[PDB]
């Protein structure tokens, strides 16, 4: 009766956590057997299978093998064991000589359990610590040596320029400048203090605490100052010593003379983590301090002897590696007198249902981001079967009009039954500036999730490396000579000509789409329209009228630097006449602010000259602070560079090698995307550079990498073979495994990748556990091994997650963090908690634990009375009161109300996954913050969607009650008037910065996040910020949008 | 008429109606202190926006103003190209695709039962997008598992090389120690050397048989890899049309009765 007795005949009942797989410890298997047989191959030709413990060091195995070989024949033909080194084939297929004989049999990544014995060939043992490098990278360095392609090999040789220059800036005024590399000063960009931070002082004073140690260790001494906020480390170091060394036996004169000898022997640590105050900066500028002010804490710094610090840094000692345009006056591009034509030939491997699909063809187009001519296909020949067209396609653009950054985008399709099978793009010029001519073999990529479009030009330039995929080969016209792109020298003349040329035209002519009467005077109404355009965001697409308008006024546009992005998108990249002129404007256009100049490194600006300008903008303005904030966007935006070797890559590489905080994250983001073949080689090459030149940090990174591999294995066993076991049984497995000595070794002494300031010491195992999620995240706990553990945090905990794909979270938390800054530094205190996140792999990562915070759900479980009936709206408030009592209470609501206001506005603007009791968290102190963001820009709107403009944070009663102390009819207090006024002021504050937020999302299109496949994904943020309106409308828009989710409140 | 006008609607949702149409498709849009209307012409997967200015009666792009209405200006350019006004626009306003989507949708004027179809098609769609997604994971898992096999084979082959060398390595040092002396040990010595050598080659034999057995699984994997792609590309074209009908149905409704909020139960 329920189903109309309609049977589903197909259906048969027989027949979370998804990103697998990999293997770990031996070829077949995740975890090598605890006792194991290993074939030891000797020089004499004997094999002696040796039973070994899983965990045994190679010294042990060698030592025992040369005992056990005695009992086999030919023992007289062996040397002393000391004249031998183990070698074997690893899972990466390379024969690795095993120099570090302390390494354990499980930790070798052996392919088969066997070991060959040899006297060590390659007399520079030192040199063959590229094993260090390739371990850090995750592919062996020798895998590059064998790459044919000369761009690759040229990258490797030429990038060393950058490395050597950075190493020089380190050992310049060493040891100080070395210490400066390792422990850069962690400070805010501005020294100016917001008015709300200042007002937490006594007209600019802070109580501080300087700690000290004298003998032997184990006794420390407070020296509790009350210095000016804007005084500097040196001044604070003095006052600490002054008060330390005042006495009844010391005159005042005698004191100053003991202070001067003492003062410069010390530098300021932070108690509890490896931060240090190493340059003239207002104390208030250092991030630690400014937190201590906001959190109502008394800074705990340590006076540390410079020589005990300079004890702790060893030399980086940079080594140039083993790896240390010739034709003639070749033909200029502008001499070639023909249109472009491109010979298609044959696809080979096209996988299509011939029953389903009629006929298939190659689509093509020339592009520059958007396209220099009519797109064309070829005829629908050899409908499927063995698809073969031996056509020439003919493109209406003269070969001289091809701009330097020009690229062919092609795609095999099916037939209005139009449908892309594969795709691939090619740079029309090579890295040496040489117009591509002859035969090409291009292996194609498969069409991604969202891309219904036929052709895909934003996708990466180059072939697919996966051999077994549609290889569509082809041929380019050959002009009896290698054609090159004209020099700048040449281009400057042709521009100067086109300029002079432009002056003597008739006015009769100057009435068609350019120049005009204006001349050097212009019009005021014109000048009014130009800054009006300029202020528009990047996604408010410009009309042909405005393009021609902007292009004519290109010379005035130099007065308004910030217009450049708009102007460049007005240039007709097909009229080389135009482009040559734009090359001259850009040559010495005024530099612009980095937040603006980043737009010029997205996909829509692929020209070298433009992107150089953009790097020049950064080189000038962008601080080590602001680089480190925007670093994900800058590493990502490398995917849109044409060649391996370029100015942006040389910028970042140098920053990385100059400042080890950047270096640290610069590694991990590259290493993170290593699995993804669109970037495997590029980023590997680059990581090789970094790793070769970063000094000792390689060895530190190598421990972090070793630790993450151990954790990836552990969870991978737990997720595949210990599924369908009890938490109970699983935990017995986890603790057992963690106690083995190879884990104890590999997981205990290292730096947190979430933040390498924190050390991770011994791991307290009693507090380690598998969380309850199906993905089997590990909750890991380490003892902070600092001298002052106690003063900061005694235990350190971070969550490792084997499923999931953190990089959406990673970005939204990064976005949040920027909104907080935008707000706070513009004087308004909304307290967001951008809890740390870091992806290290293919759906793998680390999430900062926030101690003393609970999901609303937990609040309501712990406040739910007697027999399970209904939860109380007040429990939140009742639970919060129980924590905060007295004058403390009033500030705990202010906090809730401030943090709730910001998290309302950010959430609504970003459209993050719907908020509900199990993903909203409140702390003991009363601060609110969201976790588990899901998909950001309303990516569940692919299913229906359409102008939904959703409210994800919908303040239930629960929230409202707390906001208005305890009133009934909460929506009516002044407590809530204020809250709304926070929300409106914050909503508008982000609206004035929406250029950035667009550009930040624009830079992220590079990554393969399904939430960001193309610019209209990003365009949701326009509606929600309401950028096509006035701000007053936008306010009312927001109020409207806010009103209808709560049904009453907002006017 | 000028409110109806087929192509007249009156930014994002323009681009979504323009998405995946051919070279020549168009429509018109509406700050007023900017201009009045906006022609949005599509050319080779890209959207060309052309400004419509209104002052003393005339409606135009710039100079050639004598067209007394909005509909006057568009019919003129449906027949003709745009190059005579502004150079690099030698493409017409060919496809005025803005039918109010009564072309099919079973011509259903039911209102309610058109909405039932919208659920039906959107369930088929949402089902289909999972199948597409499911298969894309299989594809990319398989691409990986394959190359891991390809690497494993090289490792196997390299392992074999070290063992092929080892059986050869002993021949040299063993058959020096057969001929010198010979009576010393003799069968005692050479047997227990012959044993070691007999282990060594049958081991190689196993190893090689281990590699082969991988390779046969590689072809079977590589075969299935093709079968996934094969069926991805079967599902792809239905998925676009099933999607396209579900836009036109949802549009046909949001012509007459606005009911933007009523939709979410079906969808
Ligand atoms: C994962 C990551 C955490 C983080 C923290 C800061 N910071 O607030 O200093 C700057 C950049 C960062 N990247
Ligand atoms: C913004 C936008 C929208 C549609 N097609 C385009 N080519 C485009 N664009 O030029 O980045
Ligand atoms: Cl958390």
């Amino acid at each position: 009766s329920y189903y109309h007795h309609h049977h589903h005949h197909d259906y048969d009942i027989p027949t979370s956590m998804p990103p697998r797989p990999s293997s770990g410890e031996l070829w077949g298997i995740h975890l090598m057997p605890p006792r194991i047989l290993v074939e030891c191959l000797l020089p004499n030709g004997m094999i002696v299978t040796l039973e070994c413990l899983r965990e045994a060091t190679l010294i042990t195995i060698k030592h025992e093998l040369f005992k056990e070989a005695r009992k086999y024949p030919l023992h007289q033909l062996l040397q002393d064991e000391s004249s031998y080194i183990f070698v074997s084939v690893t899972q990466e297929a390379e024969r690795e000589e095993f120099f570090d004989e302390t390494r354990r049999l499980c930790d070798l990544r052996l392919f088969q359990p066997f070991l060959k014995v040899i006297e060590p060939v390659g007399n520079r043992e030192e040199k063959i610590l590229n094993r260090e490098i390739g371990f850090a990278i995750g592919m062996p360095v020798c895998e590059f040596d064998m790459v044919k392609d000369p761009e690759v090999q040229d990258f490797r040789r030429n990038i060393l320029n950058v490395c050597k220059e950075a190493v020089d800036l380190r050992d310049l005024n060493s040891p100080h400048s070395r210490a400066m590399y390792v422990y850069p000063p962690n400070v805010e960009s501005s020294p100016e203090l917001p008015k709300h931070i200042y007002n937490k002082l006594d007209k600019g004073q802070i109580i501080v605490v300087i700690w000290v140690i004298v003998s032997p260790n184990n006794d420390k001494q407070k020296y509790t100052l009350k210095i000016n906020h804007d005084c500097v480390p040196e001044q604070v170091i003095a006052e600490a010593i002054r008060k330390k060394t005042r006495s009844m036996l010391l005159s005042s004169e005698q004191l100053k003379l003991c202070v001067l000898e003492y003062q410069g022997k010390y530098i300021l640590k932070v108690c509890g983590c490896d931060e240090y105050f190493l340059e003239k900066y207002p104390l208030s500028q250092y991030k630690y301090i400014r937190s201590c002010i906001m959190l109502g804490r008394m800074p705990n710094l340590m006076l540390m002897a410079k020589e005990s610090l300079y004890s702790q840094l060893p030399m980086d000692c940079f080594t140039m590696p083993s790896y240390s345009n010739g034709e003639t006056s070749t033909k200029s591009l502008w001499v070639i007198n023909s249109a472009l034509r491109i010979k298609i030939l044959c696809a080979t491997y096209v996988n299509v249902n011939i029953r389903d699909i009629d006929k298939i063809y190659v689509r093509t187009g020339i592009y520059h981001g958007g396209e220099p001519l009519c797109d064309n296909v070829n005829t629908q020949r050899v409908p499927c079967s063995n698809p073969r067209w031996n056509e020439w396609l003919n493109y209406d653009i003269y070969i001289p009009d091809l701009p330097r950054a020009a690229r062919l985008c092609l795609s095999i399709c099916s037939v209005e039954e139009h449908c892309p099978l594969a795709w691939g793009n090619i740079n029309l010029f090579d890295y040496t500036d040489t117009l591509v001519s002859g035969k090409m073999a291009l292996n194609l990529w498969p069409v991604p999730h969202g891309l219904e479009d036929l052709l895909n030009p934003i996708g990466v330039t180059g072939s697919n490396p996966n051999k077994e995929t549609p290889c569509l080969e082809l041929e380019f016209d050959w002009f009896s000579s290698v054609v090159k792109f004209p020099d700048m020298s040449v281009i400057e003349e042709h521009a100067n000509w086109s300029v002079s040329r432009e002056a003597g035209f008739s006015y009769s002519h100057a009435g068609l789409s350019n120049r005009l009467a204006r001349d050097n005077e212009l019009r005021e109404n014109d000048k009014e329209q130009l800054k009006a355009i300029s202020t528009r965001d990047p996604l408010s697409e410009i009309t042909e009228q405005e393009k021609d308008f902007l292009w004519s006024h290109r010379h005035y546009c130099v007065t308004i630097p910030e217009i450049l992005p708009k102007l460049l998108l007005s240039v007709k990249w097909n009229s080389r006449d135009e482009v040559a002129q734009m090359y001259c404007l850009v040559k010495d256009w005024p530099p612009i602010k980095p937040e603006q100049a980043m737009e010029l490194l997205d996909c829509n600006y692929p020209d070298p000259m433009v992107r150089g300008f953009a790097v020049r903008c950064l080189e000038k303005y962008l601080t080590d602070d602001k680089l480190s904030q925007y670093l994900i966007q800058l590493v990502q935006v490398l995917k849109y560079e044409q060649y391996l070797d370029n100015l942006l890559v040389r910028f970042l590489l140098k920053k990385a090698l100059t400042n080890q905080r950047i270096g640290h994250f610069f590694f991990w983001h590259l290493k993170s995307e290593m699995h993804n073949k669109t970037v495997s080689q590029r980023f590997g090459l680059l990581l090789e550079s970094y790793c070769r030149a970063c000094g000792m940090y390689l060895k530190h990174l190598n421990r972090q990498v070793e630790a993450m591999e151990k954790l990836i294995n552990l969870t991978d066993i737990l997720k595949q073979e210990k599924k369908d076991e009890t938490q109970k049984v699983q935990m017995k497995f986890l603790v057992e495994q963690m106690r083995r000595p190879d884990f104890m070794d590999a997981l205990q002494g290292f730096l947190s990748p979430l933040n390498p300031a924190h050390q991770l010491g011994n791991l307290r195992l009693e507090e380690c556990r598998i969380m309850s999620s199906a993905k089997r995240p590990l909750w890991l706990n380490w003892e902070n091994p600092d001298i002052m553990s106690e003063l900061l945090f005694q235990n350190n905990e971070i969550i490792f997650k084997n499923g999931d794909d953190l990089r959406q979270d990673m970005l939204t938390l990064q976005i949040i963090r920027i909104m907080e800054n935008i707000w706070q530094n513009q004087g308004l205190d909304l307290r967001m908690l951008p809890y740390g996140c870091l992806s290290i792999g293919d759906c793998v990562g680390l999430i900062e634990v926030v101690r003393n915070s609970h999901t609303i759900m937990q609040i309501q479980c712990k406040g739910g009375l007697k027999g399970a009936l209904q939860f109380n709206s007040h429990t939140l408030h009742q639970w919060l009161k129980d924590k905060n009592k007295g004058e403390i209470y009033d500030a705990a609501i202010d906090l809730f109300t401030r943090s709730c206001a910001g998290y309302c506005v950010a959430t609504f603007i970003l459209g993050i996954g719907d908020r509900h009791n199990s993903n909203i968290m409140v702390k003991d102190d009363g601060q609110l913050f969201h976790i588990d963001f899901g998909h950001f820009l309303d990516h569940k709107k692919k299913k229906f969607g359409y102008k939904r403009e959703r409210v994800p944070f919908v303040l239930t009663q629960d929230f409202l009650i707390v906001i208005s102390k305890g009133a009934q009819e909460c929506t009516k207090t002044r407590e809530f008037e204020r809250f709304q006024e926070m929300c409106y002021k914050a909503y508008l504050a982000i609206r004035q910065h929406a250029n950035l937020f667009i550009n930040l999302f624009s830079m992220m299109l590079g990554s393969g996040m399904p939430e960001l496949q193309s610019f209209d994904d990003i365009a949701y943020i326009r509606k929600t910020l309401a950028l096509d309106k006035t701000e007053q409308e936008a306010l009312e828009y927001f109020m409207k949008q806010m009103n209808d989710a709560h049904h009453g409140g907002w006017t | 008429s000028l409110q109806d006008a087929e192509w007249y609607w009156g930014r994002e949702e323009v681009n979504e109606k323009l998405r995946d149409t051919a070279d020549g498709t168009f429509l018109v849009r509406d700050t007023k202190m900017h201009g009045d209307y906006t022609l949005t012409l599509r050319k080779g997967g890209n959207n060309k926006l052309i400004k419509i200015f209104h002052r003393d009666g005339k409606y135009g792009f710039s100079d050639p103003l004598t067209f007394s209405s909005v509909v006057e200006l568009i019919n003129h350019y449906r027949n003709e190209s745009l190059a005579q006004y502004n150079p690099k626009l030698d493409v017409k306003l060919l496809y005025p695709v803005s039918k109010y989507q009564q072309d099919q949708v079973v011509k259903e004027d039911n209102i309610e039962a058109v909405g039932k179809k919208l659920h039906e098609y959107n369930t088929q769609f949402q089902e289909k997008s999972r199948e597409y997604d499911r298969l894309y994971e299989e594809y990319t898992r398989t691409s990986q598992e394959i190359q891991m096999k390809r690497t494993a084979i090289e490792a196997f082959n390299e392992t074999i090389k070290i063992f092929e060398e080892q059986c050869q390595t002993q021949e040299r040092y063993s058959k020096e120690y057969i001929e010198k002396f010979k009576r010393e040990g003799n069968e005692k010595e050479i047997q227990r050397i012959m044993h070691n050598y007999d282990k060594l080659k049958s081991r190689i034999s196993e190893i090689i048989d281990s590699r082969r057995r991988l390779e046969e699984d590689l072809k079977k994997q590589a075969a299935e890899y093709r079968e996934i792609d094969k069926r991805m590309n079967s599902i792809k074209p239905d998925l676009i049309q099933l999607r396209k009908t579900r836009d036109q149905y949802l549009m046909w409704l949001t012509q007459k009765g606005v009911r933007q909020k009523k939709l979410n139960e079906w969808l």
